[PDB]
């Protein structure tokens, strides 16, 4: 398609990252006390607040 | 719409995101490190164009 764009990056990068969020810690309710889990969470909310801060320029 | 600077700095976010995730441990967290790797290769896609 055509080139990335800021209405681009928040439908094509920063909500499917939410929806990985939200559905690791769906995971994280159900079981248990793993630490993988919990690490993935971490993971994604830095790249997501990257991002999200890339698309404000700053 | 996005600068270079932009797209150099949020591709390696992702890349980043890919490559230190604990994407391996499981096979649930092996999905969801295929979705990242969908959202990346999405990307790449758009900025190439």
């Amino acid at each position: 398609v055509t080139d990335a764009t800021l209405g681009s990056v928040y439908s094509e990068i920063i909500s499917p990252v939410k929806d990985c969020i939200l559905t690791v810690a769906k995971a994280v309710s159900f079981n248990p006390g793993g630490k993988d889990n919990t690490d993935a969470v971490e993971v994604l909310t830095e790249l997501n607040t990257k991002v999200e801060r890339a698309a404000l320029n700053q | 719409q996005l600068s270079d600077e932009q797209k150099e700095t949020i591709l390696k976010a992702l890349n980043d995101a890919i490559e230190k995730g604990p994407w391996d441990k499981s096979n649930f967290l092996r999905v969801i490190g295929k979705k990242l790797i969908a959202i990346r290769d999405r990307f790449l896609k758009r900025i190439g164009a």
